[PDB]
């Protein structure tokens, strides 16, 4: 219902409870995920599969 | 003071409440959370107000213990179960419950295999049962 | 004092609430569980195929056909059936001798 | 009443011999009723012979009325004495008790057999005939009384809710009839404040708009079997002949004050069928003598007068609220100086429960004072 | 103030504008943690549950796990 | 273990503070009824008179 | 340690009495006090007058 | 007789178990029993940090099922149909070959409507196999 709890005034402050602590390493985790895949799915080396015209699952649901 | 907890309240404002003439009204005008009379009663304004109390290190005149005969009442029945019992009951099922939970929670998101997998590597293909056993005739 | 909620045990209070808080609803419910179970309750192979798996159906391994073999080999054992019967074939014993010396 | 294993070999070694009486008693319960029933379609009104419909405002679904469908046979005294009355009665509960139990046999078969053993165990749905001895007997009431104590809070509460939410008294008379009557059994009742609460439930409610469940409520108070409940207009029947015959009884003790020559344990039988005497209470006859007074003076000098008793819902009300003991209170006070939540000081507090602590602490008017001048500070700043 | 949808609660005053000017104010009573109170931050000077942990610390902390996650297969791949 | 309870818990003060009010009702009505009796009894001027009177004087 | 509202509220609850509101029994018993000293008296000269006529 | 119908009725004593109750209880009292916890029909509560915490848990938990057992049936259906159309035959690849075509796999699903059609459809000339290479 939103009524009340600890809210940290500013980032410095997540780390003055645990929950909030918590909090703060799963958004690092959201956030971080993304440049990930930026620099794991826009490699140079990344090659797509030669034989990917051969199966595909818009003909497997057709 | 100690940390413990108090009258529940619900998360509501007692100044407002329907049934706000329950709740005593101290000095300052701010309505009690509990039945029991407060002096240092207070309320709080996020997205809706509600109230609070704060324990305190209060001294209370205590009128000297009265005898047994004038306020216990011996109509115990056999069926009839204290709130303390009650809640020890209760306490103890529900810490068996969560560690149950915990363990089928464990298993089903993290052990327990998908059924029908394409490679056959995990899970079951399903199977037939109650086939018939010993009835040559039903041929 | 008695209340049911908080003496009669958890069995006892789920058979008092659904038949004296409660019954007609239940009634209802155990009447559609019978319809579900009577109506609702087949699945063919080939809509087993279409929609029965997650990914799709493994024809490369054929699984149904595998689970009805061992259903069919299990039920002959277990029953001593003689699927060389005329009726299983529709012809006789040596027939099938010719047939198996000719093919 | 919880069953027990000697209450089953009580009642095993006392089957046969039960039935027997049972059967006895049928006889008996059968020529007193035969005169009763020939009495009522001879000499009673026609409405009351002929059945008058009696439908609801609302749903228009009928049912017994007081004043129509309850008849008070005033000369009943030439052909049926009391005694013969509360042994109608007796019978009647231990009737319906066992013929509950035979349509169960009925219905299905032998599986019946380890319910019956279930049945058996406990004396609160046995007849009284299985009772050979005065102990047996003691035991008996004792799981009856249980079984009223058990049932009639639920009705007087559902009653008073019921009433209290949807409607108030009128006046003030009637506002402490409603608070007094329903009092716990330790204290004493003044039926002539109580009575005008008959009045305003009339206006409320009368027994010909019963609902379902105060219906269950009721019977379970009044030792009826319950199951299969069915329509409300069985066990309204049923409790209509009961009271009917009750009244019958009570006025012909009046007229003839019976209770007066009546012996001590007849006198605390009479009372106990009107539940107004539980037998776990020990009272003497000057008590009996007082409940009983109580009731006729709640009754009213209409009743003798016209045959008209109060309202049924308001009387089995008050005559149950016998059975509402004082909540019980076990423990020395010495245990409210414990605490209950020794296992959270190993937490502590908090960043936001230290803030709490602070802000309405005893120096909460200071914060206070420090946060509004800053606050009016800096507003002043803005502007 | 509010971190996204979480609003911090306020108390409301109870004392007049005369009984609240009779006031004295002594901080010296006040605990270390609330001197100088400030509504608008007040954990300021609360204290951080784990010495030498900043908040940035932890948020590096599940960059790094979703780092591991997403690279782990790169350099420890295994087959089907 | 969680609906009925919590409707019971919000109950309890509005019947604690009805029971109360009850409590003060019945002790106000005690109070209401005590009246004190003062008596009048013959004086006893009368009595003298009649013991002059049958003196003769 | 108050058995009386434990009792009351668990049967009300128990019979389909869900809500916690009683505006007409609070109505009816919202302005009792004890009264005052003068309020007595003049109860008592009332229940006087009363018995004497 | 045999099985009481009544709660009062104990099987255990009133202390069996009671420290590690009493810590599961302290457990959840400390956050909920407050004042601003007030639910919304018992399953919102009032406490941001209770969001702050079973949000991120859930999400944490769910998200490991999917990846491990879910999608995990499309990457190697899409690993065998595009390499052989048998486990043995996946099985073949090396490891490095398994995670090229996992990470291609991965690609499709986010490119998903939103991207190069490319990737499944064979632009004419080109000379990759096709779909019958393997019939
Ligand atoms: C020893 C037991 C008693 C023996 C018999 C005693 C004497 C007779 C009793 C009364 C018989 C009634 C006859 C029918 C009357 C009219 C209704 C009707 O049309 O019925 C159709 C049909 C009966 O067929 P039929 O008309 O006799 O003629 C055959 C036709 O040729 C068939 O033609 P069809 O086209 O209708 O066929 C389709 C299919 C139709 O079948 C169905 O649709 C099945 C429907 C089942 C309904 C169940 C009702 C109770 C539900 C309670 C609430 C459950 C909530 C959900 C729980 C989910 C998780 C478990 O028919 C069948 O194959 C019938 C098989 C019925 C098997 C019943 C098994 C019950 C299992 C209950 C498990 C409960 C688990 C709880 C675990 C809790 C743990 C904490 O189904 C039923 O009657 C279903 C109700 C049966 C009730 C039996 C008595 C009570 C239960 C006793 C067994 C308990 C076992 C517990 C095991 C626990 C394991 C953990
Ligand atoms: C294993 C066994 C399985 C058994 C299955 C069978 C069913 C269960 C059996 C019985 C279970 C026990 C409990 C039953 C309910 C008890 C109710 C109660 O408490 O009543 C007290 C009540 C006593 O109170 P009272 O104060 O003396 O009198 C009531 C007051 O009048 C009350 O005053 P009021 O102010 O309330 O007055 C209103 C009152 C007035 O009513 C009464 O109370 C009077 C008595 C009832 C009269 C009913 C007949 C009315 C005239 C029918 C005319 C039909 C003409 C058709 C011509 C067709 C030509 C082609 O109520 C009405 O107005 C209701 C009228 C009935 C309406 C029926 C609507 C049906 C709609 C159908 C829809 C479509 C269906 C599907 C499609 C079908 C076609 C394809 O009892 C009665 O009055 C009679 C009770 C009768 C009980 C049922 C007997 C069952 C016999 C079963 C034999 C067959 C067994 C088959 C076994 C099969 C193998 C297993
Ligand atoms: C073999 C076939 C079986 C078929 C399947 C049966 C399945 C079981 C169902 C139940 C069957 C009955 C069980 C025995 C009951 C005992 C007899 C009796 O009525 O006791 C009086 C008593 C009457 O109660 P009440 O409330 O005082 O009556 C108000 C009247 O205003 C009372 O009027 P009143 O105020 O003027 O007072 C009169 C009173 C004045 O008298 C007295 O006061 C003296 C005492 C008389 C009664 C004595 C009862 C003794 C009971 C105990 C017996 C010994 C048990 C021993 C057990 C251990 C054995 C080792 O005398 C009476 O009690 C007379 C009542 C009217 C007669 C009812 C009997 C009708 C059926 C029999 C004839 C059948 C003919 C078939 C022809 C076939 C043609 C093809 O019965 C009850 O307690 C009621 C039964 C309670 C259980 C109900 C269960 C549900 C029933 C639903 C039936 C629906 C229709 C059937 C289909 C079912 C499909 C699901
Ligand atoms: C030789 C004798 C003389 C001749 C015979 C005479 C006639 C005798 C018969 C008549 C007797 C009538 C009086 C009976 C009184 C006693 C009744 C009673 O039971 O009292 C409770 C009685 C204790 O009474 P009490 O202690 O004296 O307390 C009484 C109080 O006053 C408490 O009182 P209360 O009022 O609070 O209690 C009432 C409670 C009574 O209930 C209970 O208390 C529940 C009893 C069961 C509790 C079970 C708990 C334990 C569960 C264990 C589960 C399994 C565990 C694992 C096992 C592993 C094994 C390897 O609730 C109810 O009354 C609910 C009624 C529900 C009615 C249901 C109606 C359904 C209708 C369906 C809908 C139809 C709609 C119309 C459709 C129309 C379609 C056309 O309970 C027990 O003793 C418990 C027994 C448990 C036995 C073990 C567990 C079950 C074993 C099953 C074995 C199955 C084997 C075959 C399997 C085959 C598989 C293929
Ligand atoms: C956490 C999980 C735990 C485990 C959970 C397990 C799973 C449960 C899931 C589902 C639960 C809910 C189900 C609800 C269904 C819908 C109910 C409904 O609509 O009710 C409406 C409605 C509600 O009833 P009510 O009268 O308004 O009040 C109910 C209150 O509970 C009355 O309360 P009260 O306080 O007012 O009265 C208390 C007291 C008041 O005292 C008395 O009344 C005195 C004593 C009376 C004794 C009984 C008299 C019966 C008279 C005849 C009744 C008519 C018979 C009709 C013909 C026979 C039909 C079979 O009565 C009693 O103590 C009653 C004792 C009954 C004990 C038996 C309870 C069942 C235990 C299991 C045994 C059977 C197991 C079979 C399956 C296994 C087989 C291997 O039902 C009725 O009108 C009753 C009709 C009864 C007809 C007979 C039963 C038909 C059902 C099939 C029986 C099959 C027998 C098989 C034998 C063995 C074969 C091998
Ligand atoms: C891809 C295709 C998609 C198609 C989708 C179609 C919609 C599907 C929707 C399913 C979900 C919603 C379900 C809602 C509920 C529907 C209920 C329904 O229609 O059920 C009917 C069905 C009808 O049953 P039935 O189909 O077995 O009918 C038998 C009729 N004969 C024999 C002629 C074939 O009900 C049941 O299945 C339950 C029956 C048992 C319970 C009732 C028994 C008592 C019956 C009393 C009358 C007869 C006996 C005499 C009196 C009693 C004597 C004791
Ligand atoms: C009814 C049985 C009749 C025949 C005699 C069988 C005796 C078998 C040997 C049993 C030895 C162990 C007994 C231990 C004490 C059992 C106590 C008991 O039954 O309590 C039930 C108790 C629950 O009690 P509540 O409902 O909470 O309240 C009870 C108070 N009303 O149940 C339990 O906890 C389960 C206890 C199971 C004990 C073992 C029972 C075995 C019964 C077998 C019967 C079948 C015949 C066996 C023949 C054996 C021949 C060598
Ligand atoms: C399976 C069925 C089981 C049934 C069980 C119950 C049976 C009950 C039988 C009761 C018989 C009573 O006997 C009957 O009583 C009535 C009332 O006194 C008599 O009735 C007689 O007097 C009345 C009253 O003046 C007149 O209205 C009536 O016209 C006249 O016949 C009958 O003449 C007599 O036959």
């Amino acid at each position: 219902m939103l009524l009340g709890g600890f809210v940290p005034r500013r980032f410095s402050q997540f780390n003055r409870d645990p929950c909030w602590m918590f909090f703060i390493f799963s958004v690092g985790f959201w956030l971080g995920e993304y440049p990930a895949m930026m620099i794991k799915y826009n490699a140079r080396d990344l090659v797509y599969d030669p034989h990917r015209y051969v199966w595909s699952h818009h003909d497997d649901h057709h | 003071v100690g940390n413990g907890p108090t009258f529940s309240t619900g998360g509501e404002c007692m100044n407002t409440c329907d049934i706000q003439n329950a709740f005593p009204m101290n000095d300052r005008g701010v309505r009690s959370s509990s039945p029991f009379q407060e002096p240092n009663t207070a309320i709080y304004d996020s997205y809706l107000a509600w109230t609070y109390f704060q324990p305190m290190d209060v001294h209370i005149e205590k009128l000297p213990a009265p005898e047994a005969k004038y306020y216990q009442r011996h109509t115990k029945k056999p069926w009839d179960v204290s709130s303390t019992e009650l809640t020890e009951i209760q306490s103890r099922k529900k810490y068996f419950q969560t560690l149950g939970y915990l363990v089928a929670f464990i298993y089903l998101y993290f052990l327990m295999p998908k059924e029908k997998s394409f490679s056959g590597l995990s899970g079951p293909d399903g199977h037939w049962i109650m086939l018939p056993k010993g009835r040559p005739e039903l041929f | 004092v008695y209340t049911r909620w908080k003496c009669d045990r958890l069995p006892v209070f789920q058979l008092k609430l659904f038949t004296q808080e409660y019954p007609m609803h239940a009634a209802v419910g155990i009447f559609t569980i019978i319809f579900l179970w009577k109506h609702m309750s087949h699945c063919s192979e080939e809509t087993e195929r279409k929609y029965g798996w997650w990914a799709g159906y493994p024809y490369w391994r054929d699984p149904i056909a595998r689970r009805n073999e061992t259903k069919y080999k299990q039920m002959i054992i277990n029953n001593d059936v003689d699927i060389t019967h005329p009726k299983w074939t529709g012809c006789s014993v040596e027939q099938l001798e010719e047939l198996s010396r000719v093919v | 009443m919880q069953g027990s294993w000697s209450v089953l070999k009580k009642n095993c070694s006392n089957f046969f011999p039960g039935l027997l009486a049972f059967a006895q008693q049928t006889q008996e319960a059968y020529g007193i009723w035969l005169r009763i029933y020939n009495r009522q379609q001879k000499y009673g009104p026609t409405d009351f012979v002929e059945q008058s419909e009696t439908f609801s405002p609302d749903y228009h679904k009928r049912f017994h009325s007081q004043d129509k469908n309850m008849w008070v046979d005033k000369e009943l005294c030439t052909e049926v004495s009391q005694k013969e009355v509360a042994r109608l009665m007796t019978y009647k509960l231990d009737m319906w008790r066992m013929a509950h139990c035979a349509g169960a046999l009925l219905a299905t078969g032998g599986y019946a057999i380890p319910f019956g053993l279930f049945w058996l165990a406990n004396d609160t749905w046995v007849p009284s005939s299985f009772n050979l001895t005065g102990e047996e007997l003691r035991a008996w009431r004792e799981a009856q009384d249980l079984y009223r104590y058990r049932s009639a809070p639920s009705y007087l509460t559902d009653t008073k809710w019921h009433f209290d939410f949807h409607a108030y008294p009128w006046n003030e008379t009637q506002e402490r009839a409603w608070d007094d009557l329903f009092e716990k059994n330790d204290v004493r009742r003044d039926p002539k404040v109580v009575r005008p609460a008959a009045e305003m439930y009339d206006g409320f409610i009368k027994f010909e708009l019963i609902r379902r469940k105060s219906l269950r409520h009721l019977c379970r108070s009044m030792n009826i079997p319950t199951f299969p409940m069915l329509a409300r207009l069985c066990n309204g029947t049923r409790v209509r002949d009961y009271w009917n015959l009750a009244w019958c009884e009570d006025y012909m003790v009046i007229t003839q004050r019976l209770h007066e020559s009546m012996t001590d344990e007849e006198l605390y039988d009479y009372a106990w069928r009107r539940y107004l005497a539980p037998y776990d209470k020990n009272l003497n006859r000057e008590q009996l003598m007082e409940r009983v007074e109580d009731y006729f003076e709640f009754l009213g000098p209409d009743f003798v007068a016209h045959g008209k008793a109060p309202n049924l819902v308001i009387l089995t009300n008050y005559v149950l609220g016998y059975y509402n003991d004082p909540a019980y209170l076990e423990g020395d006070i010495s245990e409210l100086d414990k605490n209950d939540y020794d296992h959270l000081a190993s937490w502590g507090k908090d960043a936001f429960l230290r803030r709490l602590e602070f802000e309405n602490g005893p120096l909460r008017d200071q914060v206070e004072a420090h946060t509004q001048r800053l606050l009016a500070e800096r507003a002043a700043i803005a502007k | 103030y509010n971190m996204l949808v979480f609003r911090d609660p306020k108390r409301r005053p109870q004392l007049s504008e005369e009984e609240r000017a009779k006031v004295v104010v002594n901080q010296a009573e006040w605990p270390e943690e609330f001197k100088d109170f400030d509504p608008d931050d007040p954990y300021k000077n609360s204290p951080e549950i784990i010495k030498g942990m900043s908040s940035w610390n932890l948020f590096l902390w599940g960059v790094e796990c979703a780092f591991i996650y997403q690279f782990y297969e790169l350099v420890f791949p295994k087959s089907i | 273990d969680i609906m009925v309870p919590s409707f019971v818990y919000n109950k309890l003060p509005v019947i604690h503070f009805l029971q109360e009010k009850r409590a003060e009702q019945k002790l106000r009505r005690v109070l209401d009824e005590t009246y004190t009796e003062w008596t009048e009894e013959l004086d006893q001027a009368h009595v003298t008179d009649a013991i002059t009177r049958s003196l003769n004087i | 340690w108050c058995p009386e509202v434990r009792d009351r509220a668990e049967l009300e609850v128990d019979i389909t009495g869900w809500q916690w509101w009683s505006p007409l029994e609070e109505r009816r018993l919202l302005p009792v006090r004890l009264r005052s000293v003068n309020e007595v008296r003049e109860i008592m000269s009332k229940t006087q007058a009363k018995k004497s006529a | 007789v045999l099985f009481s119908t009544y709660r009062s009725s104990r099987l255990v004593s009133k202390e069996f178990l009671h420290g590690p109750v009493m810590r599961f209880r302290a457990l959840g009292e400390y956050y909920f029993q407050r004042a601003w916890n007030g639910t919304l029909n018992w399953a919102l509560p009032g406490e941001y940090r209770l969001y702050a915490v079973m949000i991120p848990f859930i999400y944490f938990y769910h998200r490991w099922h999917n990846d491990h057992t879910l999608d995990r049936d499309h990457v190697e259906k899409a690993m065998i149909m595009r390499w052989g159309g048998t486990l043995e035959d996946v099985r073949k690849l090396s490891a490095k070959d398994q995670l090229r075509v996992r990470c291609f796999t991965d690609i499709e699903k986010l490119y998903s409507a939103y991207g190069p059609k490319d990737t499944y459809l064979q632009p004419p000339g080109d000379t990759l196999p096709g779909k019958d290479f393997y019939r």
